[PDB]
RNA sequence: AAAAUGAAGACAUUUUAACGAGUAAGGAAACGAAAUGGCGUAAGGACAACAAAAGUAGUAAAGAUUUAAAGUAAUUUAGAU
RNA sequence: AUAAACAUACUUUGAAUCGGCCAAGUCUGGUAAGCAGGACUGGCGAUGCGGGAUGAACCGAACGUCGAGAUAAAGUGCCAAA
RNA sequence: CGAGAAUAGAAACUCUUGAAGAAGUAAAUUAUCUACCCGUCUUGAAACACGGACCAAGGAGUCUAACAUGGAUGCGAAUGAGAAUAGCAGGAAAGCUAUAACAUGAAGAGAAAACGAAAAACUAUGAGAGUGUAGAAAUACAUUUAGCAAUAGUAUCUUUCAA
């Protein structure tokens, strides 16, 4: 009857004992990497990141016709709004047409979880449902292979083979608001303002945020 | 405010190239197109007889028929808020083979050269080769050492004004 | 009472709301003015096929 | 549909309304009846 | 056992510009004019009736005594409710006259259901 | 039904469903097919081009009953007698009776061939008949009268 | 706010029996039952179209369903839609199965050896549908879409509503 | 919008999700899971104490002045004079 | 690469409208205009709300009825919440 | 130390006010905040633009004739035959019956004489229906069969100088 919830749970556990093993054997190797170089005189080259969480800034009136039209690819159609987005040479380019409308940067693990955790969704049947269970989650994502929420971190986290996937499945967070800017935010975040890449200083405007 | 003529404002769009005057090549008249190729018209002010219209200069278009003098080449023409198929016969003279595909015509031929090894291998039992990887934008290059023994450095600073008169 | 002569404005945001008609795919297999020896070899087939078959059929 | 309409006229005063039918059909029938009375060779 | 009827808006809808000139009633008449004050919702008067304003599903139409209103015009008119005392409450018509008054009144009485006009009509 | 119409619905609404920069006007470009030529030609042109010119010759008194020719098929020919008389003589061959099939009782001056006929001998009975109508009933094995 | 493409408006699709026909609204009814529970493609087929206007239910001539069951000797035509009668050409034996059978075209088919299946009786011999044959008859051949469009054009014209000088 | 249930319950059913500004203009009536929902005036055909005296009215009609209740609203109901 | 099933393709019938005006890291005639005439885009028209004391267009931001919170433009001597 | 798991465990409370009027609602006045004249032409009116002193009653997309699209209905190669007109019971501006001229349609083109349709069709995609395997729940996969509607192109046929 239901004795396969038992055995249902121990696959989450073992699937998040070896999620866990990805995410710190990588990072070990570039701390290991990072203490043999500085030894040697030689120097090192840290990796490129492969994921952008963008939050758009603006509202919805007054954007330019073509602008308009990436924002809807992005799925920023509202104010408030992140999403997680790959970084390549067209994303990246793409994020940069419409830079007066989203503030973008790099998360960290412990911003990915609060994202998912808190403020996750799904579309299932069409209907944007709160994540409540890992049965939800494995019935519309068993085919990605991702039946729990620590293998829906882990791949957004990493970029996996399935994230593209997995993105388009979760819904666009809704967030709260918080200060944005020292200025305003009608200049870039390097004169300090409000839009443009914030690398890894968007974890601290994503924690009033959230 | 211009005119209707139908080859109006072309005082640079019919010029014909610098040093370019004067006949054209002998492989305008001898490249063979046949039904389905890709080509690119471009009006030959030289040649008057049959000039396409200037709205179709440098548009690409399908051959879908080949007559004994002309060759006929359909485009897509934008109306009010429509796309209409515009089926012209163009001359030789006034197209030229796009190469749109040039770079697609060529992964073809490394998927099909792929896939002959892999009806080779199989039948003699060797495993079968995978096939070429997609293409992607350019993606985030990853973490690589550099050595300490052949590295130069070089102080980048503002640099002091040096008046220009 | 002189007036405005012309004004482009407007006039492109109105043909993106239902957006630029595209042909249908029977609009690029049209065969009006082809090849008049290419039209004749084409008929001069379908005619031979289809009298095959349709023995084959009135055989059975 | 180009109409043709010949209305432009006058029409009010050209109207006739057909209200007796219903008391001609009595009227005609409360003859034949009367007649065939008087002799019957008369509406053979 | 009631649950508590809230109001979204406790107040009346008052027609515009009602409150200056006689020949304007005061029931609602949405203003279509081009400059009116209120059909652009300016600040200070921007009161219409929005189907936001309807209250709740489970307490509408219902009396303040937490029972339905079923009017009535016959002593056999109450049978209709004599199975849902509970949830409907006889409301004597306003036609029916001082005699006919005392025979609904007293058999609500006999099946137990509750009356809005007992004291209506009395000598 | 004057409750379903739309002035029952419109009451309120100042110009009343007709436009207030555009008001309801009398006339809206003459009266009837008025500017056949002028300004209603792009109408007289997108929806009856032909509407405006000369055609043909002309018949001082046309006397219609002289073109009335009713046609029917030779598939329906045997509809005429009916289902039950055709499956009767549906065995019959030369010699033996066949009904006749007199179109001209029933209204049917002409005898067109289109689709086919029974396989079974047939009389038809006609005022006139197409070419390929009377090959039609010939090759099924019947035969083809004139009537008046 | 938020910025959509558009609004969200009524779905043009019906779901309903239209009308007030108390038997097409109990067929509805039975076959909205039977589509929901079995979750059969052809009770799903067999409901969306009993919910479609009168223009859009064409008739089937019983000569269109002799030469369609020509190949199909055991089987159960299923057409939506009257079913008329074809006085030009023979009826063989076969069983149907439609919303109204016309006088003629009842009498005919039962007269060399068929049946005259109503849509209950279909759905109690064969719910899921085993031995059916769907039809649905032609809808270009209606009158009214001649006229459509600009006489005027070059490609496909309309046909020109007659009325006062016609020629 | 999608699922669930569905011969009569009732509030135009139950659960989930997204959405809701707007002049000109459109959304006729009926359509059980209803292809928008309703209020009001007058007239006509029916229904209105179902055990053979069957809607209200000289134990006070319609109307008028107010007071309270229901409905977001058009408006309805009731008390008193 | 990214987005797309209340997606996509439409068909029939029909209403209103074709007096427009403003902004500009734009242009033409003009000495110049709150002048006349244009190209791309956003708005006012059709539009309220918070701010510029007041303002059709500027900045924020577009609205079912509400309660609690972090906000945007912008401010924190008093009128005036800080 | 200890997750899973096996076995045992624990939640029914207190005070104040109210038929001497609790809670809620309504009316009048005060107090802080808020509030330019309605209808209309207009890019733009609160406008130094026009009508409006107040109240009551009346007051403006209606009727017939012709065509067309669509929603509901009957019948369907027929439909209508409440076309005049003729009968019936009942006394009737209502109801019923009239194998019936004719209207639209079943055949199309041609100015007109003169004519008047199958190769018992072809091709492509296409709606369904079974079977087995599996996730093992819905559902996904593999295979046999079917070709409706629609779109495009085809052969063949009637009429036209021309399709």
């Amino acid at each position: 009857c239901k004795a396969r919830c038992q055995a249902f749970r121990k696959e989450v556990i073992l699937r998040t004992i070896k999620n866990h093993k990805d995410i710190e054997a990588a990072k070990k190797a570039v701390y290991t990497a990072k203490k043999n170089a500085e030894i040697n005189g030689d120097l090192y080259a840290e990796a490129d990141p492969k994921l952008i969480v963008a939050i758009r800034i603006r509202g919805i009136n007054g954007v330019s016709p073509k602008i308009k039209k990436i924002l809807k690819l992005l799925r920023l159609r509202q104010i408030n709004n992140a999403v997680f987005i790959k970084a390549n040479a067209s994303t990246i380019k793409m994020l940069r047409l419409v830079d007066p409308y989203v503030t973008y940067g790099y998360p960290t693990l412990e911003t990915v979880q609060k994202l998912i955790y808190k403020r996750g969704a799904l579309k299932i049947n069409g209907n944007r449902m709160p994540i409540t269970s890992n049965c939800m989650i494995k019935k519309a994502l068993g085919d990605k292979d991702v039946v729990c929420v620590d293998d829906l971190v882990h791949e957004i986290y990493t970029v996996g083979k399935h994230f593209k996937e997995v993105n388009n499945k979760l819904a666009p967070f809704k967030l709260n608001g918080a200060k944005i800017a020292e200025k305003n935010k009608k200049i870039h975040f390097i004169l300090g303002g409000g839009f443009g890449n914030r690398e890894l200083l968007i974890n601290k405007l994503l924690a009033n945020m959230i | 405010p211009l005119s209707n003529g139908r080859n109006r404002r072309t005082r640079k769009l019919f010029k014909r190239p610098f040093r370019g005057h004067g006949l054209s090549n002998t492989s305008t008249i001898l490249h063979t197109y046949k039904v389905g190729d890709y080509v690119t018209i471009l009006c030959n002010s030289s040649i008057q007889h049959g000039l396409p219209y200037k709205a179709f200069h440098g548009k690409t278009g399908r051959v879908w028929n080949v007559n004994p003098h002309a060759i006929g080449v359909m485009v897509n023409k934008k109306v009010n808020n429509r796309i209409v198929v515009k089926r012209l016969h163009i001359s030789p003279e006034h197209i030229k083979p796009s190469g749109c595909q040039k770079d697609f015509l060529e992964r073809k031929a490394a998927v099909a050269a792929i896939r002959k090894q892999n009806i080779q291998l199989k039948k003699e039992g060797k495993p079968l080769l995978p096939l070429p990887a997609k293409r992607l934008p350019k993606q985030p290059r990853p973490a690589e050492l550099i050595k300490g023994a052949d590295i130069k450095f070089t102080t980048v600073a503002p640099l002091k004004f040096e008046e220009l008169y | 009472s002189k007036d405005k002569n012309r004004s482009s404005h407007n006039q492109s945001h109105k043909a993106h709301r239902n957006g630029f008609y595209k042909p249908k795919k029977s609009a690029y297999m049209s065969t009006k003015g082809m090849n008049v020896q290419v039209l004749k070899n084409t008929k001069a087939q379908r005619k031979f096929a289809l009298a095959k078959k349709l023995e084959a059929k009135k055989a059975a | 549909a180009v109409s043709n309409i010949h209305f432009c006229k006058d029409w009010r005063s050209k109207v006739h309304t057909w209200f007796k039918q219903p008391f001609r059909k009595i009227r005609r029938h409360q003859t034949r009846v009367e007649k065939a009375k008087a002799v019957f060779p008369a509406t053979i | 056992i009631k649950p508590k009827i809230v109001k979204k808006y406790t107040g009346h809808f008052k027609r515009f510009d009602s409150n200056r000139f006689l020949r304007v009633k005061a029931s609602w008449r949405v203003p279509r004019g081009i400059d009116n004050r209120l059909r652009r919702k300016f600040k200070g008067t921007n009161l219409l009736p929005k189907i936001g304003y309807g209250s709740a599903k489970a307490t509408r139409n219902m009396l303040p005594c937490g029972l339905y209103k079923f009017p009535v015009r016959n002593t056999t008119d109450l049978e209709m409710i004599m199975m849902q005392n509970r949830k409907y409450a006889a409301e004597i018509s306003h036609a029916v006259s001082a005699k006919k008054r005392q025979e609904i009144i007293q058999r609500a009485k006999i099946l137990n259901i509750r009356v809005l006009n007992a004291d209506a009509r009395i000598k | 039904a004057t409750r379903f119409r739309q002035t029952r619905r419109r009451r309120g609404h100042v110009s009343m469903g007709y436009g207030r920069i555009g008001k309801h006007r009398k006339q809206r470009g003459g009266r009837g097919n008025a500017g056949g030529q002028h300004h209603r030609k792009t109408w007289f042109t997108t929806f009856h081009p032909d509407y405006f010119g000369k055609h043909g010759m002309r018949v001082f008194h046309l006397k219609a009953n002289k073109y009335y020719c009713p046609s029917i098929n030779v598939d329906s020919l045997w509809s005429l007698v009916g289902k039950d008389v055709q499956a009767q003589y549906k065995n019959a061959k030369v010699g033996e009776e066949v009904p006749v099939i007199d179109c001209v009782k029933h209204g049917y001056f002409k005898v067109l061939g289109k689709g086919f006929l029974p396989k079974q001998p047939v009389i038809v009975r006609a005022r006139y008949f197409s070419e390929k109508a009377q090959q039609k009933i010939k090759a099924v094995g019947g035969a083809c009268e004139l009537t008046a | 706010a938020i910025d959509l493409d558009r609004h969200h408006v009524r779905k043009h699709v019906s779901k309903t029996a239209r009308g007030n026909n108390a038997y097409m609204k109990l067929l509805v009814r039975l076959y909205g039952f039977l589509a929901r529970r079995t979750q059969s493609k052809f009770a799903k087929t067999i409901l969306h179209r009993l919910c479609l206007s009168r223009v859009n239910r064409p008739i089937v001539s019983t000569s269109k369903l002799a030469c369609l069951m020509k190949k199909h000797p055991e089987e159960t035509a299923v057409c939506v839609n009257t079913v008329t009668y074809d006085s030009r050409y023979p009826v063989p034996k076969m069983n149907v199965c439609a919303l109204k059978f016309t006088k003629t075209a009842e009498a005919a088919i039962t007269k060399a050896g068929g049946k005259c299946l109503r849509f209950d009786e279909l759905a109690l011999k064969a719910p899921t549908g085993r031995k059916t044959v769907l039809i649905r008859g032609k809808r270009n051949v209606r009158e009214a879409l001649k006229h459509f469009g600009k006489v005027c054009a070059k490609k496909n014209p309309a046909k020109q509503y007659k009325g006062k000088q016609t020629k």
